[PDB]
């Protein structure tokens, strides 16, 4: 969109020979799609049980503030777990090393994860020149976007929604810390009263 | 006896540096052993130094451990 | 125009430039034939101006020098830390700052050392410790060791991040030459961004965790139930007892009803009286207000976006007409030279270190630090140390920027080469001053100890007889006395308690008490004056004459460090920058010595001491005031009336500073010996031995050489700092742990 | 690891390794035995 | 060519392939030099069969533990030991280090010199106690002979480096959760398949704060 | 910061004068640069709607300058006895 006020996908920057640094247009753009996917889907999975919650789709002693699900155990954390938050961050830590290094390792060198014998799944771990976009027979299992034009579309949807979902994380901290509640409970007082509960009103409030 | 026990250890001092001086000074460019030192020649005459006083006397008695003044640099006065 | 250029992969990282050591001068790569080759790879070490003369990798080098050192600031910070969390006293020491002696440093029991772990109480034996590293672990709210280990493994992994962040922008993303010369952007970024930031973010640290500790640990609170940072940090209920401006929760701040938080970010003069140290609230308002004044600072610069500051057109602006043209070619100077940026900032570091020396030893920052008068004592003499050997490093590089980065065709009517111009005006008069300065600040000692000698106290410079009073410092003292009175209506009391009326006192010792200036505070300032203007003189006096001079017309084509040009002309000897270098050293060794050895004497005899019931006891019975007009009585009763506790330290816990004492006697007269003699005499000294072990045919291939006389004028002088440096800490540290 | 081992066989193979075996040696002589004055075996 | 430590990583070159359990592990480039890779390959062989032998060891005295047997813990199972050894502390550790210094040498010796300890000075064994490869000596050590099928062998080879390394793995994981337990091994086992969801190294009060 | 209060206003007035200056001149804006009478009439970067170069870094420089005007002002009038 043209919006690069600083300037860091500059040709110019990091230029010679080597993997070289961070700040290049082809790792600024990985690390751009992958926090818009990450950040679509904690905005997914911040606000998915609160809805529900008041709604009775799931159990309401279930439904708890994303904050307080034992990810901040000073904010709080749910006791009602089938393992305790160490073990579950012994198990992220396991699987998320398998994937995010596999996903290193093939930014390095594009199609090698389908070298290497991974359990059969060579066939998925191919990718495309994009390394941010790898495709395939899992990653993108339904064909879906495979005419070029209607495939750039969805590139501009997903990357449109993706930083829509930058700022949504953004004020779900924010309002997560200058609040102390769920960002549904947020929308649902400014919905109630505006002027009454918005920015400045929390700002000289409890807890912020 | 710590006299002794003292000039032991002197000796062995010696003549392992003096050792380690004749193997560097039989080789090409040696003025770079001493500041890129090699080690398993070194632990190799460290580890045979047990002997110096025999050895020292031995060269003392054949003449290798002195040189010739002819071949001493003498100053000029 | 401002951006990031940097080159990715300039240089591979592999080991083959350490197998060989000399590797980055063409003149140390061929090899060590002579033993003056070892001096010289440890001399042109760093020295990367005749390494290459491109300034790109000049650049990059001392970026990631500076990152290498920060790493190695990080890991002695670290160290520090994790020896306060293990090897400390820290949680009795919080019980009870007035009788128990810090301590953080654990000697082993191997051999005769278990002397050295002193009774310092709180059922803990070890070195009584003198950074002050409690007070600063009490200043910020710190409690159990937990803390202290959590700090220490912060500070190693930022040291490794540190380490490898060197090692990356250099290895393998340098930066360009445009990058480092975009001045305006590193001044924006380190003015509003690195001390802005780092003052508002120790004043949020200040407000949310300092305070309500420190106001808990005054109130006679145990440590153990006082709540951890973090409750008060989350909780607004519990920092709202403690601050009822907290209940409001940030209102007062955009409504700007900032008069409302006046309980925490209070304006008052003094120190606390339960602790000696200044209040917190005075220096989380003070660390508040510094980073608004260095983000409103941080802005004044153009960068990017039109608006701001050309520095180059500030310069080239101020144009006076007896300056002819003026600031014109010192943006140039400054944007490709490193040695006058690195004369500049050593400089105004050494300057500003000494001014946190004597605003430190003013106004006590932490608390149970002003009663602690070993920690003051040595910060003071620390700081004073550091900033001399700034200052005097300030004049080498300038001398060094002035030999090789300065060009003439730049600069042609500027200030510069104008003062170029004017040299021998400026080196006359300053000679002339210093040598006024020197009979009019030392004679008046001498011809006070002849009539103190002569049987003639009455013919005294002093008090009792016909005085030199300070009448400007005392008008000074009684302005800023009255200063909260009239001129700041708003302070509670006045700003230090050096010109106040009352004693604040904790623990039965005197924290801060009133200063009385005299005649023989005059002749000392003014010995203190004579003493920095010399020092300056010589300083000067090489930076101006580096280029040519007189005597030497060709000085410029010699270098910055040779050690003569010959004994032609009488004998050049010492001519170079170098050696008016080598000589300020021991000039600023001098002036510093005479400053803390002042300092020492007027805390001990008019300020430090324990407050009884009747009166106030010095540590010294006042004799300041009648012995410092003399330097016979400066010698009874300071260097004799003291040190009798390092004589005796034997048997002791302090008698590690007893060997220290003369271990630095040896030191520094064994300094001499480089400093009186020559390198001929040495030279035939070696060739003698060099003959006896050709004799028996031990001749090392490296031939042996005597010290150059630049090598060996460094060697001597850096002795004689060594000597004298220790031999000052080691009797300034017993003095005042066995007495204070 | 042949270029790091030509540089570890430079200066602190003679100043750090024969320091640091010397020096604790004699400080494990010092510590183990006590202080000694006589040689009596 | 071959499976690596590192999908897509590259594999050094020193590394050929040409070891068992050559998987391209290497980032330190330790085993560079033909004489440090020998040593490096003689070191790992002899860590990793101590490292089976004793973990075995403690596998066989924590099990007869557990079924009743008055077997120690793998800790401290040398402190009662000697309480009831007809050998005293210090004679035996001297024995010890008697035999495996006559034993080592000879190793070492014949790593150094390849077939040197086959000229018959020990009791006139020319075959045997001459090495084979390596780090993998032959004929007294080999009784039942498995080893003379190439194909057998290098399969072997790659079956014993693998379960070695696991057995230094194993070791380290020994003294990890002792540290964090003080219970045997077994008792580790059977308290995590009892308890899967709940016990694990996080609940265990220590190394996890 | 209340509506109508004598504060808000005066922080109100400062913000809008501040940006009105640098609407037609009056200012050293981003098009203006400062001489020390502040002329020459440049032009950078582009003014996204509205005319006369006025930006984000335009409206960021002269409200953050408003905003510093009117704290003072707010506070000086606290301090010599006004609102
Ligand atoms: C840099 C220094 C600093 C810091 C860090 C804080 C921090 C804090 N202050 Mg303090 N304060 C400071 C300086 C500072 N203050 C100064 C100088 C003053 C003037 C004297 C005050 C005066 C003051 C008062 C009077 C009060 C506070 C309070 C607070 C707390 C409430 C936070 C808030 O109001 O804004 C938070 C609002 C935001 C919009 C911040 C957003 C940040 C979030 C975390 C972003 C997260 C985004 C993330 C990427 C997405 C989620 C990630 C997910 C995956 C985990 C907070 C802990 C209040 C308190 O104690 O309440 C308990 C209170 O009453 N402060
Ligand atoms: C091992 C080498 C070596 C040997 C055999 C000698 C032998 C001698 N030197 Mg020499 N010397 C050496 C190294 C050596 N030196 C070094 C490195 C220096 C520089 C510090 C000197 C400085 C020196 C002076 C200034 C003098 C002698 C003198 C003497 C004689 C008296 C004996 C003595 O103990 O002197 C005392 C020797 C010293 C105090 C030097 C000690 C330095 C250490 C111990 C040497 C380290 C070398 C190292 C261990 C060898 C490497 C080992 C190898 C396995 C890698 C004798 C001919 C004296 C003389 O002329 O008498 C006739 C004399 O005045 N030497
Ligand atoms: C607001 C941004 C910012 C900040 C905070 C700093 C901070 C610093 N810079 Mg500066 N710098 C900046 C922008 C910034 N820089 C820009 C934009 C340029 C280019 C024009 C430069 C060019 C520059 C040079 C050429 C040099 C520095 C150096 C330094 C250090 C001075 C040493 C000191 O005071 O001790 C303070 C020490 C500490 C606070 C210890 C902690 C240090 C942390 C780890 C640094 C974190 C700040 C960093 C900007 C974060 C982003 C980096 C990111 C890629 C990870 C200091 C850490 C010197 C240096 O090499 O030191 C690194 C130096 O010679 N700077
Ligand atoms: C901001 C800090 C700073 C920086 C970045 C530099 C950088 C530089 N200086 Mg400057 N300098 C500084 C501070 C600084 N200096 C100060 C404070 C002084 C006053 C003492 C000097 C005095 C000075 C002189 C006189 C000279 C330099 C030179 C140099 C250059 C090479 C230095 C080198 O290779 O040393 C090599 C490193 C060493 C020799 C190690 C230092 C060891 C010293 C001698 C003893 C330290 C002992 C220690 C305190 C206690 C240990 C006790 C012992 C028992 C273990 C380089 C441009 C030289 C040059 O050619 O400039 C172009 C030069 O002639 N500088
Ligand atoms: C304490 C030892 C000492 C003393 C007293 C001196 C004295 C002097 N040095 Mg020196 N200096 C010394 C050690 C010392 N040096 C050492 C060790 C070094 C090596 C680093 C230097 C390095 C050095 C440099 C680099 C410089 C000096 C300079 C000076 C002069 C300073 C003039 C001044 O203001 O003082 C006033 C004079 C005195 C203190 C001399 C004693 C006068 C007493 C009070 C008697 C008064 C006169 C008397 C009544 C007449 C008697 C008459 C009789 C014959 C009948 C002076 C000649 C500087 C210079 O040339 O002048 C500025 C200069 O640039 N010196
Ligand atoms: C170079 C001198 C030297 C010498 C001779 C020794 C020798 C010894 N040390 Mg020692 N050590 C040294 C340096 C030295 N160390 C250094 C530099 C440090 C600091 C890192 C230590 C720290 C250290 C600790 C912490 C311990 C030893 C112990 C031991 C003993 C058991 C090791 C063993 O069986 O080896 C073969 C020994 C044959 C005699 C042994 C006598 C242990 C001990 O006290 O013995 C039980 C012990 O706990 N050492
Ligand atoms: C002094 C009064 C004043 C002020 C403060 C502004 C300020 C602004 N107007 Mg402008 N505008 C003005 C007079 C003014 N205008 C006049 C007289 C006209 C002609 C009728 C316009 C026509 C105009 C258009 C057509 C647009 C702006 C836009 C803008 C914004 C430009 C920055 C931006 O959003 O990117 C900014 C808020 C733009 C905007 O807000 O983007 C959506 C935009 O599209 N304005
Ligand atoms: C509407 C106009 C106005 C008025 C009446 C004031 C009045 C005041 N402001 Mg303010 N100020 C204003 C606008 C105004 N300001 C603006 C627009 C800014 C932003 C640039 C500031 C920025 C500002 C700062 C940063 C500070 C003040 C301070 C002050 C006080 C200075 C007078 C004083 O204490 O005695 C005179 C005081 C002297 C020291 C005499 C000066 C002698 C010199 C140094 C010689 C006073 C309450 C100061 C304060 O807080 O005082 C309590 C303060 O720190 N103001
Ligand atoms: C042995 C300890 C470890 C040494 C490692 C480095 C070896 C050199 C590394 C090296 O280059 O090795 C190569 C070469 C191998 O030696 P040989 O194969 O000839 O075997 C002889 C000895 O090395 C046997 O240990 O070593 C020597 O020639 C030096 C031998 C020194 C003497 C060692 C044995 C005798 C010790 C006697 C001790 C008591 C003496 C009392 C009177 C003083
Ligand atoms: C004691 C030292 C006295 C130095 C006197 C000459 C200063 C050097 C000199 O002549 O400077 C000349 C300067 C006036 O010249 P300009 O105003 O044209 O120079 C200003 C530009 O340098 C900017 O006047 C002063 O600095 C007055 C204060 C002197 C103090
Ligand atoms: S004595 Fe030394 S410094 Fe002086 S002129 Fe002679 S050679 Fe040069």
């Amino acid at each position: 969109y043209g919006f690069d006020p600083l300037g860091l996908l500059d040709p110019s920057v990091s230029g010679g020979k080597g993997e070289g640094g961070f700040v290049n247009p082809r790792w600024l753009q990985y690390s751009e799609v992958i926090h818009a996917r990450w950040a679509m889907l904690g905005a997914a999975g911040c606000i998915a049980p609160e809805i529900l919650g008041k709604a009775g789709v799931i159990p309401a002693e279930t439904a708890v503030d994303w904050f307080r699900t034992g990810v901040i155990p000073p904010a709080g954390v749910y006791k009602n777990f089938w393992a305790d938050p160490f073990t579950l961050f012994f198990i992220e830590v396991v699987a998320i090393q398998f994937a995010e290094l596999k996903r290193l390792q093939d930014y390095k060198n594009p199609g090698s994860q389908s070298r290497q014998y991974f359990l059969g799944l060579e066939g998925l771990f191919k990718g495309s020149d994009n390394p941010a976009y790898p495709g395939g027979p899992f990653f993108n299992f339904a064909n879906f976007g495979k005419t070029e034009e209607e495939m750039k579309k969805l590139k501009l949807n997903e990357i449109k929604n993706g930083r829509l979902a930058m700022l949504a994380m953004f004020g779900y901290g924010a309002q997560a810390v200058i609040t102390g509640d769920g960002p549904f409970d947020n929308l649902l007082a400014h919905l109630a009263d505006p002027t009454g509960n918005n920015l400045i009103t929390n700002l000289g409030g409890k807890f912020g | 006896i710590p006299t002794f026990g003292f000039l032991y250890v002197a000796g062995y001092i010696g003549h392992v540096g003096r050792q380690y001086i004749i193997l560097s000074k039989e080789d090409a460019k040696p003025t770079d052993k001493e500041i890129i030192l090699d080690v398993p020649l070194a632990l190799k005459l460290a580890f045979q130094g047990w002997a110096w006083p025999l050895a020292s006397i031995q060269e003392l008695r054949n003449g290798s451990l002195l040189e010739k003044d002819e071949n001493i640099t003498v100053s000029p006065r | 125009k401002v951006k990031i250029a940097v080159d990715r992969n300039p240089v591979e990282t592999n080991f083959e430039k350490w197998a060989k050591p000399g590797h980055f001068s063409r003149a140390l790569a061929k090899g060590p034939n002579t033993t003056t080759w070892i001096w010289n790879l440890h001399a042109d070490a760093h020295d990367f101006d005749n390494h290459t003369s491109d300034l790109e990798e000049i650049s990059r080098k001392v970026f990631s020098a500076h990152f290498g050192q920060l790493g190695i600031i990080l890991i002695w910070l670290s160290g520090m830390y994790f020896h306060g969390a293990r090897f400390s006293n820290y949680e009795g020491w919080l019980s009870d700052p007035t009788h128990i002696k810090p301590s953080a440093q654990v000697v082993w029991p191997i051999v005769g050392q278990e002397i050295l772990n002193g009774d310092v109480g709180g059922g803990f034996q070890g070195i009584q410790i003198t950074s002050g590293f409690f007070q600063l672990w009490r200043a910020s709210g710190i409690t159990s060791e937990l803390q202290l280990y959590s700090t220490a493994i912060g500070g190693l992994v930022l040291a490794a991040a540190c380490f490898f962040a060197g090692w990356f922008h250099y290895h393998k993303a340098a930066p360009k030459l445009e990058w480092f010369q975009n001045v305006e952007s590193m001044l924006n970024h380190h003015l509003a961004g690195l001390l802005g930031l780092g003052s508002l973010a120790w004043a949020g640290h200040q407000i949310h965790v300092s305070l309500p500790v420190n106001k808990l640990l005054d109130a006679g609170v145990d440590p153990k139930e006082i709540p951890l940072p973090h409750e008060f940090l989350l909780n607004q209920s519990i920092i709202a007892d403690l601050y009822p401006s907290f209940s409001k929760g940030l209102a007062p701040f955009f409504t700007l009803n900032w008069a409302e938080y006046s309980d925490f970010l209070t304006f008052k003069g003094g120190l606390n009286p339960v602790t000696g140290g200044l209040w917190l609230s005075d220096t989380a308002h003070h660390h508040l207000a510094i980073a608004v004044l260095f983000l409103v600072a941080g802005h004044q610069y153009r960068t990017n976006w039109g608006i701001g500051h050309s520095i180059k057109d500030i310069l080239e602006s101020h144009k006076g007409p007896f300056t002819g043209n003026g600031h014109a070619g010192l943006y140039e100077i400054l944007t490709t030279s490193w040695h006058a940026q690195l004369a500049i900032n050593l400089a105004l570091f050494g300057s500003l270190s000494i001014i946190v020396a004597h605003h430190m030893y003013a106004m006590p920052p932490y608390p149970y630090l002003a009663t602690d008068y070993g920690t003051q004592l040595s910060l003071f003499t620390h700081h004073m140390w550091i900033g001399g050997f700034c200052v005097v490093g300030a004049g080498a590089h300038a001398a060094i920027f002035m030999v090789r980065d300065y060009d003439p065709t730049n600069n042609y009517n500027n200030l510069l080469d104008r003062v170029i111009r004017h040299r021998d005006a400026i080196i006359s008069h300053l000679n002339w001053v210093s040598i006024f300065l020197g009979f009019h600040s030392f004679g008046l000692y001498i011809h006070n100890d002849t009539m103190s000698a002569l049987g003639r106290p009455q013919d005294m410079f002093s008090d009792t007889a016909i005085q030199l009073q300070p009448v400007f410092a005392q008008w000074i003292q009684n302005t800023h006395f009255t200063a909260p009175q009239l001129t700041a209506p708003n302070a509670l009391a006045a700003t230090s308690l050096t010109w106040g009326g009352d004693v604040v006192a904790v623990g039965g010792k005197v924290a801060m008490m009133p200063i009385a200036l005299g005649t023989s505070d005059f002749l000392v300032h003014h010995i203190h004056a004579f003493t920095i203007h010399v020092t300056v003189l010589i300083l000067l006096k090489g930076v101006l004459f580096a280029r040519s001079s007189r005597l030497i017309p060709d000085k410029a084509n010699l270098g910055f460090r040779f050690p003569c040009d010959g004994p032609g002309r009488g004998g050049t000897c010492q001519v170079s920058a170098w050696d008016h270098v080598f000589l300020g050293l021991f000039w600023m060794y001098n002036s510093l010595s005479i400053v803390i050895f002042h300092f020492s004497w007027k805390m001990q005899s008019d300020v430090w001491g324990t407050v009884t019931d009747s009166g106030v006891s010095h540590i010294t019975g006042g004799n300041f005031a009648q012995s410092a007009n003399t330097i016979n009585g400066w010698l009874r009763d300071f260097l004799w009336a003291q040190s009798s506790q390092v004589i005796q330290s034997y048997g002791s816990a302090l008698s590690a500073y007893g060997l220290m004492f003369l271990g630095a006697h040896f030191v520094w007269a064994f300094s001499l010996m480089f400093l009186f003699s020559g390198r001929g005499y040495w030279q035939e000294l070696i060739e003698s031995i060099v003959w006896a072990h050709n004799k028996l045919r031990v001749a090392p291939s490296i031939q042996p050489r005597a010290l150059s006389i630049t090598q060996g004028r460094a060697v001597g002088v850096a002795h004689y700092l060594l000597g004298g440096i220790a031999t000052t800490w080691s009797f300034f540290l017993a003095r005042i742990i066995a007495v204070g | 690891m042949k270029d790091f081992t030509t540089y570890l066989s430079t200066a602190p193979v003679v100043g750090l390794g024969w320091a640091i075996f010397t020096s604790g040696l004699l400080i494990e002589i010092n510590r183990f035995f006590p202080d000694p004055l006589v040689f009596s075996f | 060519d071959r499976p690596l430590w590192s999908p897509g990583s590259e594999p050094p070159a020193w590394l050929d392939g040409s070891l068992a359990g050559d998987y391209g592990f290497d980032p330190l480039h330790l085993s560079e030099e033909p004489e440090m890779r020998k040593w490096m390959v003689q070191a790992e062989l002899v860590h990793a069969r101590w490292a089976m032998l004793g973990v075995a060891g403690i596998l066989f005295t924590s099990i007869a533990a557990k079924t009743g047997a008055p077997f120690p813990d793998w800790y401290d199972a040398g402190k009662e030991a000697i309480k009831t050894s007809p050998a005293p502390l210090g004679s035996l550790i001297f024995t010890e280090l008697l035999l495996f210094g006559w034993v080592e040498t000879k190793r070492l010796y014949d790593l150094r010199n390849p077939g040197s300890q086959g000229d018959g000075s020990f009791l006139g064994i020319t075959d045997g106690l001459k090495g084979k490869e390596n780090g993998y000596p032959g004929g007294l050590f080999d009784p039942m002979g498995m080893s003379k099928n190439e194909a057998s062998y290098k399969e072997a080879k790659v079956k014993e480096i693998k379960n070695g390394r696991l057995a230094m793995l194993a070791f380290v994981g020994f003294i990890a959760q002792h540290h964090a337990t003080h219970k045997s091994p077994i008792d580790n086992l059977l308290d995590h398949v009892a308890d899967p969801f709940h016990v694990t190294f996080a609940t265990n009060g220590v190394s996890i704060p | 910061s209340f509506i109508g209060s004598p504060t808000n206003l005066i922080m109100v007035s400062s913000i809008g004068a501040c940006l009105f200056a640098s609407r037609f001149g009056l200012a050293p804006s981003v098009r203006k640069v400062a001489q020390p009478l502040k002329l020459s009439d440049r032009e950078v970067l582009q003014t996204t709607g509205d005319p006369a170069g006025f930006t984000a870094t335009d409206v960021l420089a002269m409200g953050a300058a408003g905003h510093a005007i009117g704290v003072g002002i707010v506070l000086g009038l606290k301090g010599i006895g006004q609102l």
